[PDB]
């Protein structure tokens, strides 16, 4: 928070964010996870403080990703959220879900496979469309045919004077968004999931720090 | 929601935050399928230390009976003659039970111990069929013929699943063949202890014999595998004369 | 089932993450005898700071004896007074009379591991070796681990607790308790490590019985070179004692 926050408290007292103008690519794992971590950078920040976001969900429709921060937001996965009437009794943490996230200003996405050149005709009318403190795009590692996208992702931090997120589907460290990819002399803060490997910067703090989870409401847990 | 139904389930198996440890195997437990495709296997919990893990009349029908001749299972109550203290000191803890039995509150079973032939069976597959009236898919086994082909091997990771945790279990017979049965039975008979369970026994011998035949050596693993059979009831004569 | 009652009555309070962390406490908990054989203590689970732990609610040889750290309340108990119906307490019979033996003066030898659960009483029948070498003119001491770092690091203004382990360091059958889970790792290159030395600077027989066992307690003190500085100190534990097997 220096800033429209990043994600953690020990996490925004450590590297600091997100600040004016970065390229960030969070190389996320197969098999563990990457649900949750955009549930956990873009879920509250919109909610709170009128830096306004928008959110990038491309290959999938940005529909079915509506089941995974309501379902986070209002704590409410276990009965079920995912399909029809429920029991008469799980109607009962609704008002936390939407209750927030309709009082600020999200454009979720789902349009073609895209180049980059979108979110620059786009992102010259979504500056001045949207209220804006991230961007948050799809995962590095479809958008085209992939090293070429992170290298002009750079500016895009750079032009609607807010910080822009594109994480990655490639240990984990930075030479597997290598066998697919380029990046290094792009993106100057490499984050990670297993472990949010921060290891990039100027600023000063990079530390090895993983956090909990409880996935039956998708949860991060920081002490 | 469904955590909450399930740690209340093992409450008395799981220590809350073995629950939370755990979670990731309980919640891909019930996430997947609880059926399987022979009807080869299902998902049943285990504790294991620490950690939770996920091993694999119109009255006799979706019932599941192991290792047993097919008809055989077929038996009343108006036609179990009423005897001796064989038959006249059992029916005070059989129907003071009968329309009334839970899960979430462990129950009274009942151990079957006496003489070679008189009557071991008929007292845990007659009550299979009062486990039919409401039908339950009650277990009828001979563990004679359970202690040598689960030895074999080809398929063994998981062999006893319909052996520890099902609705009943009315156990027959175990008279053939630090023993070979210590993290077998005795750690099965530790889930009817923890998870809200009750089973149903009979045999060849007694509590007194079986104790003093178990498990040798040059080690009290004889005298533990069988107040994991003497601790939800206690045991009562079997008297009369021969049946052959 | 008291615990689950109060856990669902309060989880919107309490939660589930300390729940986790201190999963092994709350299993171990329920997984051991919730009564006792009096009806001596019971176990009870009790929150100490953000920790959850289990705490016990109640159902010729005498001034020679004088074992620092621990009481006299301790030390009465024989190998007679100890039964063999179980696999554990034999072993120490068959044990010690052999070290009644190798030994004259000087020796340089083996030792024994009592690791594992918690109910043997793995003092009472080491308050026995520390019964019955003090017929003689000699001992067996009995001195706590925890205890080492109890009284041990409030007190570093030189000397104090480096000049009473002195002479605690010239008594031969010297016997040493809770290692692990009990004791926070400023102290293992500077006293457990100089523990084990300058009685190896002559060479003797020294004691290890505590509760985590041997591919264990060269682990639970790293609170790689963290694992390694675990692996050369402690190379003078496994290097100074023979396991005992509860099976």
């Amino acid at each position: 928070i220096t800033g429209i926050p990043t994600g953690f408290t020990e996490l925004d007292r450590m590297t600091s964010g997100f600040q004016r103008s970065d390229l960030i690519i969070v190389a996320a794992r197969p098999s563990v996870g990457k649900t949750a971590f955009a549930l956990n950078i873009a879920q509250n920040v919109a909610t709170k403080t009128n830096e306004n976001v928008a959110i990038f969900s491309l290959e999938m429709s940005a529909q079915q990703l509506v089941m995974r921060m309501l379902c986070a937001e209002g704590n409410i996965n276990a009965q079920n959220l995912r399909t029809g009437k429920l029991t008469p009794e799980d109607w009962g943490k609704l008002t936390m879900a939407m209750g927030s996230l309709s009082n600020a200003g999200i454009y979720i996405d789902d349009t073609p496979s895209i180049r980059v050149s979108d979110i620059r005709a786009k992102c010259r009318r979504l500056k001045q469309e949207s209220g804006l403190g991230m961007i948050v795009i799809d995962y590095l590692q479809l958008i085209q045919e992939v090293s070429e996208i992170s290298r002009s992702l750079k500016a895009l931090a750079r032009e609607l004077e807010v910080p822009v997120i594109a994480l990655s589907q490639l240990r984990p460290m930075m030479s597997d968004i290598r066998e697919s990819g380029s990046i290094e002399q792009d993106a100057d803060i490499v984050a990670f999931l297993y472990e949010i490997i921060i290891a990039k910067q100027r600023n000063g703090p990079v530390g090895t720090v993983q956090l909990a989870f409880i996935k039956e409401y998708n949860k991060f847990v920081n002490l | 929601q469904d955590v909450q139904a399930f740690l209340k389930e093992n409450e008395e198996v799981i220590d809350q935050k073995m629950i939370e440890k755990s979670l990731n195997k309980l919640y891909e437990y019930i996430e997947q399928s609880k059926n399987c495709s022979y009807c080869g296997y299902h998902p049943k919990l285990v504790v294991n230390g620490r950690s939770i893990d996920i091993e694999y009349k119109k009255q006799q029908s979706l019932m599941k009976s192991m290792y047993i001749q097919q008809d055989l299972l077929g038996a009343t109550f108006q036609q179990v003659d009423i005897s001796d203290p064989s038959r006249l000191a059992m029916f005070q803890h059989v129907t003071d039970f009968l329309k009334s039995y839970n899960e979430t509150g462990k129950g009274k079973g009942l151990y079957l111990y006496g003489k070679f032939g008189v009557g071991k069976t008929f007292m845990l597959a007659a009550i299979a069929n009062e486990l039919a009236e409401k039908e339950y898919s009650s277990m009828i086994v001979y563990v004679p013929e359970f202690v040598r082909e689960l030895k074999n091997s080809q398929t063994l990771e998981e062999k006893l699943n319909m052996v520890k945790t099902t609705p009943v279990l009315m156990l027959d017979d175990i008279g053939a063949e630090s023993w070979v049965r210590d993290e077998v039975i005795g750690t099965v008979l530790q889930h009817r202890m923890s998870q809200q369970l009750p089973t149903f026994f009979s045999s060849n011998f007694s509590p007194d014999e079986l104790k003093h035949h178990f498990t040798y050596s040059q080690e009290v693993k004889a005298a533990r595998l069988m107040e994991r059979i003497l601790y939800l009831a206690a045991p009562i004569r079997l008297d009369g004369e021969n049946r052959r």
